[PDB]
């Protein structure tokens, strides 16, 4: 009653930019969802209204359709897709067993997006040419993120990196820093053929080549945007599919409890202590 | 036989449903009266599993108990002795049929719009049976100034 | 290169179907990647491999994605997106607050969808009338899940509720789940205006319709689809985006950390333990 | 400023009775923290009072001591240390492996302890004698928490089993509980 | 902390920095540990672990304090959050 006739004055702790649920109809950073669902915008339209507040062009919003379809699902042998399925076969929970495989990603299992973007965008804005770049990386014993295949090299290339890649030279108006890490994967490719661009590096290249190069963002929001870690939200979006879906395929399988066989641990435990 | 009085400073009444405004109204009328007590013992809603409710008595802060079954709200408190029935036309009856098997109950109000004339006909028999006093449904139902309210009765503080 | 001559013999501890990462070319569900973009499929057509192992038609998919759509965010004020944001603003991590966004997701929040659309499948199998529906809910001291709006109700309808509605009604073949619904809430707006289907109850319904519709799917799998958690997944992989836009959003703030007021606790510490 | 002067109400949101963060001395559900420590608790009686808001006896903190003892870890063979092993060697975090490796603790793993005890007490309360509920459970189709070992079975007990028996029967008053899971 | 408090009186030694310093010494000040050894305990994450395990008691009391006083779902109040949506994107 007293803050209707203003009578006192309480600051707001929290701040909110994405969405507006009161009201008579539900606003996604300041799209209602009836206009959301008439421009025909999809996964990718949602996507960059809520996560970057903006009205994303057409060909951004189906590349980002497009990562979430690459990322979706790499097997179950990585660390999150085999935590999914051992929290499954211990039938805790849809939730749980998504969570315990999401929580795996970020360093060295999905890290290599946002780690491969920020090297190409430091190697590109430092004005040195891809010769140089690759070079420093090998004078500093590192080795660069987004470069370097298993298997499929030449002749053979991933044959999804190629998919993103020709969607990017179809659709996009200037990729500048795609070109800067083809020449780098020219390079490397020969000293062994296996240093192709991977579909982590493609993807980060070209995901700051969408934010810096369409109208939508300026160089400031775009910079901060990849360093608060929107690729690794689009990595964990992605994989969160495939790990839902191996936790329904362990629950349609009915697969027992798992417990991991002895003579694979190798205890090495001290004599006494 | 139905008593020449109703309400007092120590009634104690029950409230049927999830009427949290009304039964905060009712607890100000109750702060604002000097009562030692709250007029409101007890809710009772069926949707719902037995917790506490949390109101206000005047600034101090105090939990109403409410329960699922009705049963429950009259073993637990028998000092209640009015019911004011929330229920919808609907479920005025029946509720308003199984409070009247209970004897520590005397005065049942319902606010309910619509009943038809032979389930409200069939009521006023069985409370004229047990001697119990019914505010005739589709009120909103009674004031008695420094004693007891009955649900919205006064409008707000 | 024993395994390679095969001498040996080591049965698998494990078992999936989704996802084949080894080999020339990664395959969903039994079908490449590349056949995966040729066909034209988005988000839903990938969700449908996935999961359910399926080639779903092309309304199916639009209607998962528009699911996944409406189901994005729902403003901060959510258990869900008040975690994530206290976890952002604690400066801790994407997938954590991600993480701990969506650990709320249950039975109280999040859970209507899988609750809804059991009921509603229970109640249509069982044979009876919505009205015996109805009132089998009622004396059994339940409340309709799926059924009943905060401020909307009928000649004020969702305005998501809807769309989602008329797609259904213009694509799906065959919804009978979905008219046993639309006679519930007919029923129950007869009581009180405000009782009308909700988001969650309408998209189980749907979605309900769609498995056990659509050719792909038998009444088997679909039931057992539907008991395994799939609108779980559904409704987690929906609101993982709006959770995502929300850390980003705090971060992007650059919110301090979040310390909840006294006032606002009610310490009822007992005398003296 | 309302607030102070008492002009305003606005109902809390929270309720809590375990901890009182405010004030000048901390304490633990009503007990001040230099009396906790005084009065020689250790982590068994800290976990009576925030848990259970008890002043538990000397013996019951010293058997919630040995059961958090007992159950500190069983090898990385099990679902939790698994995700936990797997979490870490991904070099992601201290709370992110722990947080993994935790949330396999459900039905099948971590789970027998209270499904154990409430099948035990469910048996005890309903009065059927052992051999009753035992030919119950057969019949019935479910398997009786809380029994059963793989390798250790008679002249070889778990032997973190016996001690944990061997202190419930020196210090705890009466066992009627323990008896009838002793007797099934 | 001597220095601390003789530029302002409340700048004491925290619960969390007397933890910290006398874990090290305890640490590396014990025949159980060379230096080298309390180093990598220090960097791997000890004393995160050792505050991560101490505030689960608190945590897990907090759940079963919840749980026994039956408190429903949480909303958080609209008047406490701002909305800065932009006008129209
Ligand atoms: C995905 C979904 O749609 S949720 C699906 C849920 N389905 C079911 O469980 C079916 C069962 N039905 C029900 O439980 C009920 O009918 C509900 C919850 C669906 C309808 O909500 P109600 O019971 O009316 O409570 P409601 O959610 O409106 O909240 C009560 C009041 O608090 C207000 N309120 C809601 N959120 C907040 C907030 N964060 N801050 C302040 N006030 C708030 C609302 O405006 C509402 O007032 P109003 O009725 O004037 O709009
Ligand atoms: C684990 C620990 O022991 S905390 C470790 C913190 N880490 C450090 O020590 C880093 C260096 N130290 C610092 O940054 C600072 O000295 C701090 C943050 C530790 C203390 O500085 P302060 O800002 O004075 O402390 P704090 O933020 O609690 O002060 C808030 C005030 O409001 C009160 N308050 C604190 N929390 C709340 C709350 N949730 N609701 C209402 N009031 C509150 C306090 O009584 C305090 O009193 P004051 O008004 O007399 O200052
Ligand atoms: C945290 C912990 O300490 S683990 C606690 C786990 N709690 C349980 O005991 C769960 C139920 N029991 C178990 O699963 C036991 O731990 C196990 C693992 C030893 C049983 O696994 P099994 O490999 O089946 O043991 P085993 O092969 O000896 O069992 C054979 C028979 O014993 C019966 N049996 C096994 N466990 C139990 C039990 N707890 N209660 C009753 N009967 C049992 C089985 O029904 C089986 O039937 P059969 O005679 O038709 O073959
Ligand atoms: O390629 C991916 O999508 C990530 C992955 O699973 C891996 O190779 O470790
Ligand atoms: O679950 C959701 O969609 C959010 C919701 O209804 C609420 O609690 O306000
Ligand atoms: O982890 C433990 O405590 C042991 C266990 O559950 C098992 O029997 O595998």
């Amino acid at each position: 009653w007293a803050r209707e006739l203003g009578l006192i004055r309480k600051p707001a702790s929290f701040m909110t930019s994405i969405c507006d649920e009161r009201g008579q109809e539900l606003i996604y950073a300041g799209m209602p969802i009836t206009e959301v669902f008439k421009e025909e915008m999809g996964i990718g339209g949602v996507l960059g209204l809520l996560w970057f507040q903006k009205r994303l062009p057409k060909y951004s919003c189906q590349f980002i359709e497009m990562c979430l379809m690459v990322t979706a699902d790499h097997g179950p042998a990585v660390s999150g897709a085999h935590n999914t399925i051992i929290c499954a076969r211990a039938g805790k929970d849809l939730v749980s067993s998504l969570t315990s495989g999401l929580l795996t990603i970020g360093d060295r299992f999905g890290g290599a997006l946002d780690a491969a973007a920020k090297m190409f965008s430091k190697a590109f804005d430092s004005g040195i040419i891809p010769m140089e770049f690759v070079n420093k990386m090998k004078k500093e014993g590192k080795l660069i993120m987004g470069i370097g295949h298993r298997v499929k090299s030449i002749n053979n290339p991933d044959m999804r990196v190629q998919i993103l890649k020709d969607y990017v030279r179809q659709h996009f108006p200037a990729t500048p820093l795609l070109d800067y890490a083809l020449e780098v994967e020219k390079i490397t490719t020969s000293k062994k053929p296996n240093l192709i661009l991977n579909v982590a590096g493609l993807i980060g290249v070209a995901f700051v080549d969408m934010l810096r190069n369409c109208g939508s963002f300026t160089r400031e929001e775009a910079d901060e945007y990849i360093d608060i870690g929107a690729l690794n939200g689009i990595f964990v979006l992605g994989r969160s599919m495939g790990f839902i879906g191996h936790y329904l395929d362990q629950k349609r399988l009915k697969q027992g409890l798992y417990r991991h066989p002895w003579d694979d641990i190798s205890y090495v435990l001290p004599e006494h202590m | 036989g139905k008593s020449t009085t109703l309400f007092s400073r120590h009634t104690k009444a029950i409230v049927w449903g999830m009427q949290t405004r009304a039964v905060q109204g009712m607890l100000d009328f109750d702060y604002v009266c000097s009562r030692d007590e709250p007029s409101v013992a007890a809710m009772v809603y069926p949707f719902t599993g037995d917790h506490k409710q949390k109101f206000y008595w005047g600034h101090k802060e105090i939990l109403i108990p409410v329960f699922k079954n009705m049963a429950d709200a009259m073993r637990k408190h028998p000092e209640v002795d009015v019911l004011i029935n929330f229920a919808s036309l609907r479920s005025a009856y029946d509720s308003t049929m199984e409070t009247m098997n209970y004897a520590q109950i005397r005065t049942i109000a319902i606010i309910a719009e619509g009943i038809p004339e032979a389930l409200t006909r069939k009521l006023i028999k069985k409370a004229d049976q047990k001697g119990v006093t019914i505010i005739g449904p589709a009120t909103v139902g009674g004031i008695k100034p420094g004693c007891f309210k009955i649900g919205n009765t006064g409008g707000m503080l």
